């Protein structure tokens, strides 16, 4: 089950932005030179503090990471990733304590919402949010999760 | 400047809706055919991945994107645009700083959400990621725009 991670700027680290819980700290850093309140992170890499071991690892590789596309795991072993490229979109599951990729899949062409709930993908929008669509389909975090 | 005739054409085709439900901005392929229409220069028709196989085939294409903004800067038209598996991306080049001294300035819309989109504010290497961004291709048309 996963909670949406605010991703905000980190006072004495310049440029950095990141958030955490309990379980996890997750954190990006902005190379773009014109906006100091960035919305996406295309540059590598994306650290992840698993905060009950007290390590750190990097996802060195990735598509342009969406600030505020960030999602923790209730059990902090998983975080939801939403990845686009161009037109393409994806949410991606990582590792919290290894940075390995546990579940990718395709949202391309999708508008897209989740929560504790689950994932709701729609088709035929009018608006940037899901309940604009006039076709929505509900699926399973439960390949993101592995509880 | 000279390449003003194309940057007006993009913000003004912004809230246009080339396809009669779906806005400009949540549809790339649809703000291209929008900016070309305007200017009055022939586009290949359907998809994003369509047009960039259209574009391909009769539009010159120009070895960087650096040299994409040395046209653009000359009031020519560029499309940069990448294949997808489903949806392909297709941008308008803009003249400007290059991000990363390589990536060239945009707009575009773009399914993939606000993050995907440009108003002239990120380069294509801040809309494709970061493996897709070195493999775009440039294509630019024959004759002037605003000569």
């Amino acid at each position: 089950a996963f909670t949406q991670l605010e991703i905000v700027p980190q006072f004495g680290s310049p440029n950095m932005f990141g958030g955490e819980d309990e379980h996890v700290r997750v954190m990006f850093s902005n190379e773009d030179p014109n906006d100091d309140n960035p919305d996406a992170f295309p540059e590598p890499p994306v650290y992840l503090a698993d905060r009950d071991s007290g390590n750190d690892c990097r996802i060195e590789d990735g598509g342009i990471w969406s600030r505020g596309g960030v999602f923790l795991s209730q059990d902090g072993r998983r975080v939801l990733m939403h990845e686009f490229s161009g037109s393409s979109a994806e949410l991606v599951s990582y590792d919290s304590a290894t940075c390995k990729v546990v579940h990718r899949e395709d949202i391309s062409g999708q508008r897209w919402a989740v929560d504790k709930d689950g994932l709701r993908l729609g088709q035929k929008c009018s608006g940037e949010s899901v309940d604009s669509c006039a076709k929505i389909v509900k699926r399973s975090l439960a390949p993101f999760c592995q509880t | 400047s000279l390449d003003q005739c194309i940057v007006n054409a993009c913000k003004n085709s912004w809230d246009k809706s080339y396809l009669a439900g779906t806005p400009n901005k949540d549809n790339c392929s649809g703000f291209v055919q929008s900016v070309a229409a305007e200017l009055g220069v022939p586009m290949p028709r359907g998809n994003a991945n369509a047009m960039v196989d259209g574009l391909e085939q009769s539009w010159t294409k120009l070895a960087s994107g650096a040299e994409a903004a040395q046209k653009a800067a000359q009031g020519f038209l560029v499309i940069a645009g990448l294949k997808g598996r489903t949806y392909g991306h297709v941008a308008v080049v803009i003249s400007g700083p290059l991000y990363r001294q390589k990536y060239p300035m945009c707009w575009c819309g773009s399914i993939a959400g606000a993050v995907g989109q440009s108003q002239g504010l990120k380069s294509v290497g801040q809309v494709w990621n970061r493996t897709d961004r070195d493999r775009l291709n440039y294509y630019v048309y024959s004759l002037a725009s605003c000569s």
